[PDB]
């Protein structure tokens, strides 16, 4: 447990940010056995950069895009962590609420859909939002779990996860979630429904990048799915029909194609081991459309 | 006949907030003799000053006093909001003199930045902090449907519509 | 070489208390080194050395709340050099913003046109003009600025200005900056933007058709995913028979990093079977600053 500090480039003249600001994390007063810092970007992961200096290099847009960095320190015992960030004089930003449809995969295959309520942007002194769940209906709901978590910059976030029923789910049943806190004067309302309109089965096309020389460890695997309505989808990529960890793949975010629909991609790095293998890796989408049911898979391998 | 004066002024208020009601009218006869009329009903309040503190839901329609015997007071309309923004007017019958008075509060005293009042769709005026409207001897061209947007705790918020009526000239005529 | 700098603010953007300052003088030949700290223009701290400074300033929550300027001033050997600080001011006084952009690789290398845009918006009308000026930091004649007003319905207004800049310039590594003096503004809008540094990866594309659907046999479509490249700007465009494509003809998803070091973009086009068919080679083109000698990478696609 050493004394981590994290120092800022302060501005020059009369309060003019430096073009370029090198943020250093000392952490000083340590038995030195193993030594790790991490540099974070609001939860994210950043590449690389006694007593021991980190240094980070920003441009003016990144700092004062209002973004928190967090560098933190692995020792073993535990992995404390810091704070920074451009420091305004008040006006925190106000209660915001979000609510998540049920993705495919958890509505088709694994019969089990749960709607998430998110609450964030809250304050850590008298903050005691209450979340009702609601039904267009009428009809009683089923128990929902509810979650605080404190960020790093200092707000709290609330999640209130409630599984649904699939074939109310299907039928179109409307869900509300209720946001009460006793400064806010309204109440916040959200409101879940189904993607009524169109509907056209996904076309997936899995694919291997070729080999670049100068890189003969890892290989690029790619799939493309496209002309699918309504944008509600699910991307999943087996191995030896085995479920890869979701980190292990990136799937872009669905975006309408100038034609009639949407189109996602999805990118995965394998290493040489499981190429020589010669296994068949398999991209799989599930959809509400992607009859019979309600999947579509292409597979592709060596050659 | 009387006219009832609300201290302070607008009389769209928020939940919470305060209001003096009082009939001045010619005489002074202020003692045990101000009876205050809700909604078709009989208060319980004798001085010239009716104050409504924390005005609740229940507090909101129309006000009258009877100040003696006269024959009675002009219905004053007291509306409670609880929106984030609300824009509060001076009065919606303004003749084309006494000037007219436009503000955009929050709920709260809660700081209101990037005012934005609206002219039925054109916008009137635009200030990075909270600013009032304060047009004086408004005329003719000065009505329609007015609102406010706003930035409150760094989130935009809108206000509700409000219709404003500034009327022609009385007689003028002259021959 | 004197640098200086602040205590961190902390969580949410509150200012710890006692905040402390911190003098990094280094880079010297060893000798009579002497080290002073200045609050407006008056004495504060003088030390000598023979390493950066060895007393930091403690401070309190009275001092580093107002306009209050603390200099690090160093007089070694009769060379004098000059640092000052004071609390960072607003990025956006009053709520008045100000975005400064940077120019693309493709007029950056192909068009040689670089162009940097200074955009002011939620501005007030007012009586007067809103003072722009264009600077470098080193210190060279500009050139020019195609300033813009607008009067957006909301009532608020908004300042456009476009510099054209030398891409030798630009590559070197200078810094332009953007300075605005509107009246209402209490000091000035001081925005500066500077090539960015770090590593550097030349892309790899990987250009190529998807095979034939039997539903429609009227359209296909051509994917180019480029990846391992540093820094993240980068231009993608498609080039059939060696002419360039409108830009509104493919989709091009925003720069994400990958599991290593490096990024990667996924471009999407749609072609028509009278295009398709005729066997023509539809080109990938990716230009980054990276991809020496002519900074553009770039690959085919055919049938069979
Ligand atoms: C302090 O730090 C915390 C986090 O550490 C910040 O909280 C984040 O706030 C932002 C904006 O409020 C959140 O962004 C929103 O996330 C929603 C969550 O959906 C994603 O995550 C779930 C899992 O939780 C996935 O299942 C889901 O598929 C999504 O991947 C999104 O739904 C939101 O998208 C909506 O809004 C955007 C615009 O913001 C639209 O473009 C979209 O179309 C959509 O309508 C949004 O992206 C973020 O999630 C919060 N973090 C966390 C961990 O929840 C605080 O903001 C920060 N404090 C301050 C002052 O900055
Ligand atoms: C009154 O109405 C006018 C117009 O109706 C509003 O003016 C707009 O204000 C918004 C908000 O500031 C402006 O959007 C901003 O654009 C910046 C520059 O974008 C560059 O890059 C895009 C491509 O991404 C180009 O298309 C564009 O031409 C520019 O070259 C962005 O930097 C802003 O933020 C973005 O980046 C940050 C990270 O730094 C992200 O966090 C953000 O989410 C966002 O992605 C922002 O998007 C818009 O340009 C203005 N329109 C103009 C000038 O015509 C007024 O704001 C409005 N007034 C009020 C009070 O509401
Ligand atoms: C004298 O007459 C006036 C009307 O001229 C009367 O005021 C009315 O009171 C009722 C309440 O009894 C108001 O009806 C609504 O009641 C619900 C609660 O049941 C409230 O939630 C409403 O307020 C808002 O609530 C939400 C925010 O929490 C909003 O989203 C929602 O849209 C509501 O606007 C509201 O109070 C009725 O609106 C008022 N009338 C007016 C014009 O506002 C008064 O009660 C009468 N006097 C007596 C003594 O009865
Ligand atoms: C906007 O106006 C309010 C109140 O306006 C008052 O009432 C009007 C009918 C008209 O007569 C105006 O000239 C009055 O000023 C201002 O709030 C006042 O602020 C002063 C100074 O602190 C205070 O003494 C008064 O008590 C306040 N009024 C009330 C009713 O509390 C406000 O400052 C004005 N400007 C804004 C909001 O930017
Ligand atoms: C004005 O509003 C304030 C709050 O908005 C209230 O103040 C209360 O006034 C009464 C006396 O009328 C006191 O007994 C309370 O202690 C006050 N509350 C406070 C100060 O929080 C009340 O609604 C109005 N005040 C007056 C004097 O009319
Ligand atoms: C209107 O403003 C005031 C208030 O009535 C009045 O004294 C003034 O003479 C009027 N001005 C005009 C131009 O009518
Ligand atoms: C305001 O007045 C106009 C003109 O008479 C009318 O069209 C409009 O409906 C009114 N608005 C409301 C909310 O009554």
């Amino acid at each position: 447990p050493p004394t981590v500090k994290i120092l800022q480039s302060s501005c020059d003249g009369g309060g003019h940010f430096p073009p370029t600001i090198q943020l250093l994390c000392l952490v000083s007063g340590y038995t030195p056995g193993t030594i790790q810092i991490t540099w974070l970007e609001d939860g994210q992961v950043m590449d690389v950069d006694a007593s021991t200096q980190s240094e980070l290099t920003l441009s003016q847009k990144h700092w004062l895009s209002d973004r928190t960095y967090t560098c933190q320190v692995t020792y073993q015992g535990h992995t404390f962590e810091d704070s920074t960030k451009k420091c305004a004089d008040s006006n925190p930003r106000g209660v915001s609420a979000y609510l998540s449809r049920p993705s495919p995969f958890d509505l088709f295959i694994r019969k089990s859909p749960t709607i998430t309520c998110l609450v964030v942007d809250l304050a850590p002194s008298k903050g005691t939002v209450q979340l009702t769940w609601s039904r267009a209906s009428g009809k009683p709901v089923n128990h929902s779990t509810r979650k605080e978590e404190k960020q790093r910059n200092g707000t709290l976030t609330v999640t209130s996860t409630l599984p649904v029923g699939t074939r109310d789910w299907i039928e179109g049943e409307t869900y509300q979630c209720r946001v009460t806190h006793p400064h806010l004067p309204r109440a916040l309302m959200r409101s879940t429904t189904k993607t009524s309109g169109p509907r056209a089965a996904p076309e997936v096309y899995a694919f291997a990048t070729p080999e670049w020389p100068g890189s003969r460890d890892k290989r690029t695997l790619a799939c493309l799915i496209q002309n699918f309505m309504p944008e509600d989808i699910s991307v999943q990529w087996l191995h030896n029909e085995v479920q890869l960890p979701d980190a292990r793949h990136s799937t872009t975010q669905p975006r309408k194609t100038k034609g009639s629909g949407f189109f996602v991609f999805s990118r995965l790095e394998v290493t040489r081991a499981e190429w020589e293998q010669k296994d068949e890796f398999i991209c799989r989408a599930v959809h509400e459309a992607a009859s019979p049911s309600q999947t579509v898979q292409r597979a592709v391998s060596v050659n | 006949k009387p006219k009832v004066s609300l201290n302070p002024p607008w009389n769209r208020i928020f939940k919470g907030e305060n209001v003096t009601l009082t009939c001045n009218g010619n005489n002074f006869f202020e003692v045990s003799s101000t009876k205050w009329f809700h909604n078709g009903s009989l208060s319980e309040e004798t001085n010239s000053s009716l104050n409504i503190v924390n005005a609740k839901f229940e507090d909101s329609g129309e006000y009258k006093c009877q100040h003696q015997q006269v024959n009675e007071s002009e219905p004053v309309y007291l509306e409670v909001f609880s929106d984030w923004l609300l824009l509060q007017a001076s009065a919606e019958v303004v003749m084309e003199g006494q000037p007219l008075f436009l503000r955009c509060h929050g709920w709260r005293n809660w700081d209101v930045y990037k005012v934005i009042y609206y002219k039925d769709g054109e916008a009137l005026k635009y200030w990075y902090e909270n600013h009032n409207i304060s047009i004086t001897n408004a005329t003719v061209e000065d009505s329609g449907t007015y609102y406010c947007t706003g930035k409150v705790w760094q989130l935009d918020y809108e206000s509700e519509p409000l219709n404003i009526t500034v009327i022609k000239a009385p007689r003028e005529k002259y021959w």
